[PDB]
């Protein structure tokens, strides 16, 4: 019914490993850029 | 008579130390008039959270008379001899100097010494200059160019001694006391940290003699004659944006950390800024100016003015640029600017530097155009370099700079560095530190 069975699963393995690795990396990168905003502080200073 | 020779023939700068540690220096010319003054290694940086602004409050009373001869008298005695008394105070350097005929070089020296050593600090005067300073702050608050540079420091050195304004806090000025001021003077104005410099038609000896006579106060302990090293100031890649769409133009300043007085690179760094240079809608050169940035500025109406700078300090500095533009041309301007910095690091030409150098040479020479300026150079080189660097030398250091060299240094100080930036006004079009940070690499 599906000769690809083994190869398909062997790929799934690779897919997860890379996936987990790539995701983590891009999470750090995403956070790294955003940090500039995430910590940003503001104040309202009218000549009041 | 060649430039080369005219340089060698420049009389030497005499430097002698008294016993109390004070250094007396001067450059004698055939001039009937002169400029003598004391340049001090004090300033806001040396202040702290509680006395920030004292050195300035002091500046405001330095002339309002001493104990030996009160206000009226002091003023009358100086005016009547045609002498000009001026002074200032920065973050790491304060100074009081006088402009008068060489003939009065000694009576001057006396006056100086009386000012730094015996300021009145009349309880009644303080409460008045307090209202005055408070006024000066409001007027300065409307000078975007200095409001910007202050903010620049405020963040570039955030959390440190250098992040403070020279004038000081509002509170600080509202509450400082006869005591605190007195203390500042007695703590900072001291011989080993002072320099009596002068230039004009003065005899080093006549000067140094008159020096020993009025600058006495000899120190007893070892503490009194060792110059205190300041705790370091940490740079921080960051930005501060003071927005107000109500202002007609926007001000932007960007900078990376500088090397500090002593470092030789500073020469190359200056040679670099000489290339980028400066512009301002009243330069007639217009589209033909040699400065690429200036041209673009003209070709595309990018701004009202802009300036490069290399503000140095004892252990650090600020190397960057500032520009004033209209709300809708901020981005292009910034974009182009950062472009040039990148050009410096990756593709400077011999042609460029050759010129930059000549522009720089002419610059140093013009920095000594008169007596006050010379005296100001002497008072500074000692205080900062510990000696005097003659045009003859400067020139040699400048002549040795070549493209390959400008590149390396700029790269070393600019390329891929997180900069400090301060924006004031209608800055909406200028945006994202992130974006600006990436303008820090790839030509
Ligand atoms: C079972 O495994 C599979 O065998 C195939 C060969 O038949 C290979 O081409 C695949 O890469 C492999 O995963
Ligand atoms: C999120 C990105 C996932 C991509 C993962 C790539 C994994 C696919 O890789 C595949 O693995 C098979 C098993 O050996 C090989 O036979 C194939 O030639 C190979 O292309």
């Amino acid at each position: 019914a599906e000769p690809e069975h083994d190869q398909r699963k062997r790929m799934g393995l690779k897919m997860l490993l890379i996936s987990a690795l790539l995701t983590s990396l891009l999470y750090y990168m995403k956070r790294h850029k955003w940090s500039v905003l995430k910590s940003r502080k503001m104040a309202y200073r009218p000549p009041k | 008579a060649t430039y080369a020779q005219t340089l060698q023939n420049i009389p030497e700068t005499n430097v002698t130390t008294l016993d109390n540690g004070l250094r007396v220096a001067s450059e004698e010319s055939s001039q009937p008039t002169c400029t003598v003054g004391v340049w001090i290694g004090a300033g806001s940086r040396y202040e702290n959270e509680k006395n920030n602004g004292a050195g300035y409050f002091v500046e405001h009373l330095a002339f309002k008379g001493t104990k030996k001869r009160p206000c009226a008298a002091f003023e009358k005695e100086v005016e009547s001899m045609g002498a000009h008394f001026n002074g200032y105070t920065s973050r790491e350097q304060t100074a009081f100097y006088i402009k008068a005929l060489s003939k009065d070089m000694p009576k001057v020296v006396e006056l100086l010494a009386d000012v730094v050593q015996n300021c009145a600090l009349e309880e009644s005067q303080i409460e008045k200059e307090r209202g005055v300073i408070l006024q000066e702050l409001k007027e300065m608050d409307n000078d975007m160019t200095n409001v910007t540079f202050d903010y620049l420091h405020a963040t570039a050195f955030q959390g440190t001694a250098l992040a403070r304004t020279v004038e000081g806090t509002t509170e600080n000025i509202k509450h400082l006391t006869r005591a605190d001021l007195a203390s500042y003077i007695d703590t900072h104005f001291k011989a080993p940290r002072m320099v009596l410099a002068a230039a004009g038609g003065i005899s080093h000896k006549e000067l140094v003699d008159a020096a020993r006579q009025h600058f006495s106060g000899v120190s007893f302990t070892y503490k009194e004659d060792a110059v205190p090293i300041l705790p370091r100031c940490r740079f921080t890649g960051s930005e501060i944006r003071a927005r107000d769409d109500a202002l007609p133009v926007a001000h932007v300043a960007l900078a990376v950390e500088g090397p500090g007085w002593a470092d030789p690179d500073n020469v190359v760094l200056h040679v670099a800024n000489a290339i980028i240079g400066r512009y301002d809608r009243t330069f007639g050169g217009g589209k033909h100016l040699s400065s690429r940035l200036a041209a673009l500025a003209v070709e595309h109406k990018l701004c009202h003015s802009f300036q490069t700078f290399n503000t140095s300090y004892s252990d650090t500095g600020l190397f960057g640029f500032h520009f004033v533009a209209d709300p809708l041309s901020i981005d292009d301007m910034m974009f182009c600017a950062q472009g040039e910095w990148m050009r410096l690091c990756t593709s400077t030409t011999e042609s460029e530097v050759k010129r930059a150098k000549n522009h720089l040479r002419s610059a140093m020479v013009a920095q000594l155009d008169g007596t006050t300026p010379v005296c100001e150079t002497i008072g500074s080189h000692l205080l900062n370099y510990g000696r005097r660097i003659s045009l003859e030398e400067w020139d040699s250091r400048i002549s040795a700079v070549d493209a390959r060299m400008v590149r390396d240094v700029c790269s070393k100080y600019i390329y891929d560095k997180c900069p400090a930036l301060a924006a004031v006004g209608p800055i909406e079009q200028l945006l994202d530190y992130n974006r600006i940070r990436s303008g820090m690499y790839w030509i």
